This record gives structure tokens, sequence and C-alpha cells, in this order.
RNA sequence: AGACUCUGGCAUGCUAUUCUUAGAGGGACAAGUGGCGUUCAG
């Protein structure tokens, strides 16, 4: 099976471990981006808000002479913020 | 939408073994799809039901002689077992 | 107080009152604008189609209120131009609306103005949201298709520079639209120009695209349930002896050659 | 000019449940209509 000398080493080691075992025992004793996911009331609120915003910007005097220039400047400011 | 291979070959074999128990409308095709085949995928089951509805609205406009001999063959196979 | 499915018929009803609307009705139209845009990005595809058709017919309705068609369409555009300013979803909505409008009234906007919009779309190419950049790519594709190559040429560099510094993940996701845009630019211009002004990695895609441009140059049951010199061959059949003079002999002369799952314990088939 | 995989909208249904939940079960598959179509693929 296995050599005798290895068995003798194992028996000596287990007996030694029992010796310190007895010694230690003795020592112890001491708003998403996708709309399809989003709800209808928020779509209605967004519709009303964008209606008001469109009306206000259409009523602005700056957005009557140079519309595309104003849109480009607004986008440039908005994404230089980004 | 384009068509695949597996749905339609499964539909062909399921007709070739159980043409008697099919119907004409989509709901009966669905019902026989659950009660005959396990078909774990719901997408595949829906596509199978659609194509078998197409098959039932197609082949019922054909000659009745082939349908009659196919029913005789299916009844003979069922009676043999 | 309109529900989400009810948008689909209502737009058509609005459509049904556009094509005979009189000139003294601009306030109603400019109040309807945001609803039409939000329905161009509605959930239902039918509502989206109705809103697109409403936009086309509504731009047609401004082709009747004034003598100058180009100025009227400029007014129609500046009624929808603020949509590129507010919330992210409605900005994507308005980019989609401008993308649909660019394909219909192609020259009538005036190309330089379109170029300005293209420049704005280039700013919109730098957005974080994927829907806005997707709509910007769609507008860029429509502009490349529509407005002239002579006016494209002064704006190739800016649009493809906005393309180039997009992202890693954003480039990786929409590789289809980028591939199609590069294919269109290579078809419409020199391949060496696009190679010169793009960054390094895109060049790989370019050579593949270039190689692509190299490569481009009856009712019976059994028949339906099927797994899907020569014509002068005849078969006789031999019964009584064959009478060639019999009127019904052609029935005995043929023209063609005569002649996977596991079952469970219950008996139901197994499909996978 | 993705025929690859997964998947949403609506549940007054089951589960500790019509308003918030999270497991399951449904629901849509081009299914139906009219045209164009080699009368079949689309």
């Amino acid at each position: 099976v296995l050599p005798k000398k290895e068995k003798m080493k194992l028996r000596r080691e287990q007996w030694l471990q029992k010796i310190e075992a007895i010694k230690l025992a003795e020592q112890k004793h001491r708003r998403p981006s996708e709309l399809s996911r989003m709800s209808a009331a928020q779509r209605q609120q967004l519709l009303e808000e964008e209606r008001t915003r469109f009306q206000e910007l259409l009523a602005s005097p700056a957005y009557r002479a140079s519309p595309l220039v104003a849109i480009g400047q607004t986008l440039a400011r908005q994404m230089q913020l980004e | 939408r384009v068509r695949t291979k597996t749905v339609k070959k499964a539909a062909r074999v399921i007709i070739e073994k159980y043409y008697t128990r099919l119907g004409n409308d989509f709901h009966t095709n669905k019902r026989v799809c659950e009660e005959i085949a396990i078909i774990p995928s719901k997408k595949l089951r829906n596509k199978i039901a659609g194509y078998v509805t197409h098959l039932m609205k197609r082949i019922q406009r054909g000659p009745v002689r082939g349908i009659s001999i196919k029913l005789q063959e299916e009844e003979r196979e069922r009676r043999d077992n | 107080s309109t529900s989400s499915p009810a948008k689909r018929p209502r737009l058509k009803c609005l459509l049904h009152i556009v094509r005979k609307l009189s000139a003294e009705h601009k306030e109603f139209i400019t109040a309807l604008i945001p609803e039409v845009i939000l329905c161009t990005k509605e959930v239902s595809v039918g509502a989206r189609k109705n809103a697109f058709a409403l936009l086309v017919e509504m731009g047609h309705a401004f082709l009747r209120f004034g003598s100058n068609q180009e100025e009227a369409l400029q007014c129609y555009l500046v009624l929808i131009y603020p949509g590129l300013v507010g919330a992210v979803t409605m900005v994507s909505c308005s980019i989609l609306a401008l993308t649909h409008l660019l394909f219909e009234f192609k020259g009538l906007m005036g190309t330089s103005t379109v170029e300005q919009l293209l420049e704005n779309v280039c700013l919109l190419l730098a957005s974080r949201t994927r829907d806005v950049v997707k709509s910007a790519l769609g507008f860029i594709k429509v502009a490349v298709t529509v407005m002239d190559v002579a006016h494209l040429a002064k704006h190739v560099q800016l649009v493809m520079e906005a393309i180039g510094k997009l992202s890693d993940d954003m480039r990786r996701h929409f590789r289809m639209k980028l591939r199609n845009l590069f294919t269109k630019f290579i078809r419409k211009f020199g391949f060496e120009l696009v190679k010169r002004l793009l960054p390094e990695e895109y060049h790989r895609v370019l050579v593949n695209i270039r190689k692509a441009e190299a490569r481009a140059k009856g009712d019976s049951i059994e028949e339906i349930l099927a797994d899907s010199r020569q014509r002068s061959r005849a078969w006789l059949k031999e019964d009584e002896p064959l009478n060639f003079l019999d009127p019904k002999v052609a029935q005995r002369v043929l023209a063609t050659q005569p002649g996977g799952f596991k079952v469970s314990a219950d008996g139901r088939l197994i499909i996978r």
C-alpha cells in the first residue's frame, strides 16, 4: 500500500499533536429619454410645457430677425455647458 | 418580416402527424399548439400558430380527394396503434 | 386630455382639417406643432406615420398662404426650430421631424439654410443620449442623400470631424449607420480625403468598405407539405393489351417517372 | 442595404395586490381586409 516509514512518521506526528493537545487543555484549566416607457400624464405636462416655451420664444424679439443664428448660438451655449 | 426554417419544418411535420385535430382560425391553432407540442419558446409557438393558420387557409381551398385519402391514412395509423 | 392610443386617429382627424384650412388659421397650427412632433416620436407606428403625413400636408398648407413658397417654408421651419432647444426627448423628436421634412421639400428650404441645420446637427452629434445622436445620424444621411455634392464639399470636413470624435461605445453601438455614411461619402467623394481626415481606427473600416466597393463590381397536400431531351421521355404501362387506336390510351402513357423528433413518455412531441 | 439573442407599451387576472411593489401566467403571430404580384415567395 504505502511505505512503513511514512506510516511511522504519521503515527509519531499524530501522537505529538495529541501531546500538545493535552498540554493546551491542561493549560486552559488554570423622466427617461424614451417616450414609450413614460406615462401619459407626464407626456401631457411635457406637451403643455413645450407649448408654453415655444410661445414664449416665438414672442421674443430676438427670435424674429436672425432665427437660425439664435438657434445655433443657443445650441453652442447649451453644449459648451455640457 | 421574413421566414425561417425551423418553425415551418416543425409546422410541416406537425400537420403530417396531426392534420385531423387542426381547425381554421388562429385561436384553435394556438390551442392545439399548446396541447400537442410542448414548444418552450413563446415566440416560436406564435410563429408556428401563424404559419399553420396560413396552411389551413391555403390547403382547404384545394381538392378534397387528397384530404380524404390523408384522413384515411391518418385514421389507419391511429387505429393500428 | 388625450390618451396614448387616441393620438393615432386624432392626428388623421387633424389631417382631415388641414387640406382645406383657410389662411386665417395660423394660431391653431402653431398650437398644434408640439403635438405633431411628440406624435412623430409616439409609441405606435401608426401614430408616427399619421404625424409625419400631417407634417407633410401641413407644410403643404403653408404653400397656399403666401406668394413666396421659400419664405413660407422658412416660416414653417422657424415655427419648429425652437424644438432643438428644450428637453432631450423633444430635441430628438424635432431632429426626427426635421429629418422627415428634409426628404420632402428638398430644394425648397434653400441649401445654405440646410447647411446651417447640418452644422447644428453636428453639435447634436456630440450629445450623450443615444436617441439624439441616432436622429442626428439619420438627418446627416438624409442630407447626404438630398443636398448637392458641390455644397457637401465645403461641409464634408466639419460633419466627418463631428463623426470622428464621437466615442468608443457610441461608435461601437451604431457601427451600421457609420458604415453606411462612410460608404456614401466614399461613393460621393475621394476615398483618400476620407482616409486623410479620419482618425486611425476608422481607417480599418474604410479599407474594408473599399474592398466592398471592389467586390460589388399545386394545391395537393404532398406538394405543399414538401421539404423545400429530358422532357421528351415517355413511359408506357403494361391488364388488357395496350390499344394505340383506343381514344382513352393517353391515360396509359405517362410523361414523368412513375413511383425527426423524440417522443416523450406521454406521447407529445418535443420541439426545440 | 443587421433576416443574430433577449425584450417593452395593456393586464382592475394568480401569488405576499384596483393607486407603489416583484415571481409567475396571458397578450401579437403579419393574425384580418383591399390592391400589385411567376398566382407562390414577397
